[PDB]
């Protein structure tokens, strides 16, 4: 049934599915975050390769 | 070779679960249209592991 | 060494075995035919490189 | 099989490249003599009574 | 394929992508990276062997997933600009 992803449903599985679109919709800011910054993780990524 | 193989077969059916849960479509049309989403992906995929 | 005594390695210094020799030089031409398939599946050049 | 290939200009080229290091590898690995083998075998028994 | 098929500039795109991507990259990195606990784990009667491939195999494998879920959207836009 079209877009439910699991939350309204029993337990620890509900909460897990919530707790999970809210950790992948922070995490999607959180790299639309590190998006608008292109040339310091580049920095990161070549100490790296080092 | 247990990592790769899981890849393919999780990969095969999220991108159907996904499918379904976003469009609300039968099972079998979900990954009609699904399948023919994925497949030039774990195609080069192989041809290029190897 | 006085005149006449040659020398000779056999046994496990006959052979010399593997990482230093030319087994980077595997993984070099197994990455060029990586990156050939890659601009296969992504007819870009650059694309690749992501 | 043309209109495809025409369509994806990399496809060929890196079937083409890989056609040359093929061929390449296998000049190196290939040893030069003048023409085939071409007698048939020839064993020898040879003693001396002196 | 969201570029070439829909018509959005990078930008969002490649947000669209790493979402629609962020589950499946998870659940294949947490079933691999305790399948290859038992070599790490097996002491005893094959160990050293069990060992020696494990190891490497699931460091390597819990950087690369941990780093790459947040380069690889940049790899793409730091390529995908510059040259076009």
């Amino acid at each position: 049934a079209k877009g439910d992803h699991g939350e309204g449903k029993k337990g620890f599985f509900g909460w897990f599915n919530r707790m999970f679109e809210k950790s992948t919709h922070h995490y999607t800011d959180s790299v639309g975050g590190i998006l608008r910054s292109t040339g310091r993780y580049l920095v990161l990524y070549l100490i790296i390769v080092v | 070779a247990i990592g790769l193989l899981v890849d393919d077969a999780i990969v095969v059916v999220e991108n159907v679960e996904r499918v379904m849960a976003e469009e609300g479509l039968p099972p079998k049309e979900a990954t009609r249209k699904s399948m023919g989403q994925i497949q030039g992906a774990l195609v080069g995929i192989a041809m290029v592991l190897s | 060494l006085p005149t006449g005594v040659g020398y000779d390695w056999t046994g496990m210094s006959y052979q010399e075995r593997l990482s230093g020799n030319q087994a980077p030089s595997l993984y070099a031409i197994s990455l060029i035919v990586v990156f050939l398939c890659l601009a296969a599946l992504y007819e870009s050049w650059s694309i690749p490189f992501s | 099989m043309p209109n495809f290939f025409i369509d994806r200009p990399i496809f060929a080229w890196v079937i083409a490249i890989i056609i040359m290091l093929a061929g390449g590898l296998a000049i190196l690995k290939l040893p030069v003599a003048q023409y085939p083998t071409i007698a048939p075998p020839a064993v020898t028994i040879s003693a001396s009574y002196p | 394929d969201l570029m070439d098929k829909e018509g959005k500039g990078l930008i969002e795109a490649t947000l669209d992508a790493v979402r629609m991507r962020l589950r499946p990259i998870l659940m294949t990195s947490l079933a691999f990276i305790l399948g290859v606990m038992p070599l790490v784990i097996s002491t005893g009667a094959g160990s050293g062997a069990q060992n020696a491939v494990g190891t490497g195999v699931m460091g390597g494998m819990v950087t690369a997933t941990v780093l790459a879920i947040f380069f690889v959207p940049v790899f793409f836009v730091v390529v995908r600009r510059r040259f076009s």
